[PDB]
């Protein structure tokens, strides 16, 4: 019934392919929502439908304006019917290893992760989270599926997606919980290398804060302390 | 000139034309169906089309605020909701030397007739409505003031600037 309603809303002139359904439904389309045919610049786009859309759209727009932060373009918003159209980020990994989110990238490299490529990519993931928190934003659902790698030649450029549960916030408690959710998501694969991955991510996070002089150093101490407290309160005592 | 459709609104056509060396902007204003838009505030087709999209979403699914679709689209170019402010800032001015001529068509549009009508109104030279030509006439400093962009925002190119304007349009 969702398919009926969406295709009726869009009309038959907009192709759609469902790719994900959670507790929002996500499609891809080759049709740009407003540029004349062939005057757009990308092969495909994302349509995110909520049968909240406003919150996510507002956060995507605010984050784009922050130097260094990598988020998908907000192309169109219909808050009356619950549609957001976004830039499609990422691609299929070679060898059938899946969509280029962080989870799949780590699985692909899990037998041999000690490379410049893996360490550097994970440090860049941490930099994104560091920029987000430095600027007093919170992701709210920071798993390895919500970090998407975009190919840049032989490198990967981490982007953040899914700001449905995001917020503006200068609370260190919010920051620690974001970090803890990612740490646990990464640990949950049971990989022998999961601790090292989290270590590389934290290196990138810390680098961002230390680039902000004495003020950054003080703020970082605050965050890391709270993060340690969250870890303690995270398991049975 | 270009005639376009928004995919989910198949029966509405929009015509867009760009003019330079305009000599009679004051006259046009005094005789103000078309919208006459100041290209100093328009850096790309992406930005213009995003406002056309917003116009149709607002009118179909929320509330039209102004007289017609042409005027509603001028409002939808603005980051804020004061109608008079939008008309003043995004509409042509007495000193305008270029303009965008926009019209919503709610059959197939008679193009020869349309060109004749536009030429009877505008004293100036039509050029192609495209990004190469829009890139000649936008004023980044003015855009930054009107869309309230921070100096810390430093796009490397027009696409980067356009993306911020589209954001403002979609979230108005
Ligand atoms: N901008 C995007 N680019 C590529 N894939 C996306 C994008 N947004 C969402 N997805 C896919 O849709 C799934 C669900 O998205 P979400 O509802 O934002 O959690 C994600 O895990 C991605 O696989």
């Amino acid at each position: 019934e969702f398919i009926d309603k969406v295709s009726s809303y869009l009309t038959p002139d907009v192709d759609i392919a469902p790719i994900s359904q959670g507790a929002a439904i996500v499609f891809t389309t080759t049709t740009h929502p407003y540029l004349p045919r062939a005057k757009d610049s990308h092969q495909k786009y994302i349509i995110k439908y909520r049968p909240r859309t406003l919150n996510e759209s507002r956060l995507l727009a605010k984050l784009y304006l922050i130097p260094g932060l990598c988020v998908p373009q907000l192309i169109a918003c219909d808050p009356y019917n619950g549609f957001i159209w976004l830039e499609f980020l990422g691609e299929d990994l070679p060898g059938g290893h899946g969509f280029s989110n962080l989870k799949n990238f780590l699985w692909m490299h899990d037998q041999d992760p000690y490379s410049d490529l893996v360490a550097t990519t994970l440090r860049k993931v941490g930099r994104q989270i560091g920029l987000l928190h430095w600027n007093d934003y919170c992701h709210g659902d920071l798993t390895s599926s919500n970090i998407v790698l975009v190919r840049d030649g032989a490198r990967w450029t981490p982007h953040l997606i899914d700001f449905g549960l995001g917020s503006v916030s200068n609370l260190v408690e919010d920051k620690g919980v974001d970090l803890y959710v990612l740490e646990r998501a990464i640990l949950s694969t049971h990989s022998k290398h999961a601790e090292k991955y989290n270590a590389w991510i934290m290196e990138g996070f810390e680098e961002v804060y230390r680039e902000q002089g004495a003020k950054g150093a003080k703020k970082l101490k605050e965050v890391t302390k709270r993060f340690e407290e969250v870890r303690l309160r995270g398991r049975k005592r | 000139m270009v005639v376009s459709i928004i995919p989910q609104f198949p029966d509405i056509k929009v015509s867009l034309a760009l003019f330079e060396q305009v000599k009679n902007a004051k006259e046009i204003r005094s005789k103000m169906s078309f919208a006459f838009i100041d290209p100093r505030l328009v850096c790309s087709g992406e930005q213009m089309y995003s406002a056309i999209y917003k116009t149709l979403i607002e009118v179909k699914y929320n509330k039209m605020r102004t007289r017609n679709l042409n005027s509603e689209c001028v409002l939808c170019l603005s980051p804020t909701s004061n109608i008079s402010d939008a008309f003043l800032k995004f509409g042509i001015k007495d000193d305008s030397s270029q303009l965008i001529c926009l019209k919503f068509h709610t059959d197939d549009v008679d193009k020869e007739q349309l060109r004749t009508i536009m030429t009877s109104i505008v004293k100036g030279q039509e050029i192609e409505f495209n990004d190469d030509n829009l890139s000649r006439f936008y004023d980044e400093a003015l855009i930054r003031k009107i869309y309230k962009l921070s100096d810390d925002f430093k796009p490397q190119d027009v696409n980067g600037l356009s993306r911020a304007l589209v954001d403002a349009i979609q979230l108005r």
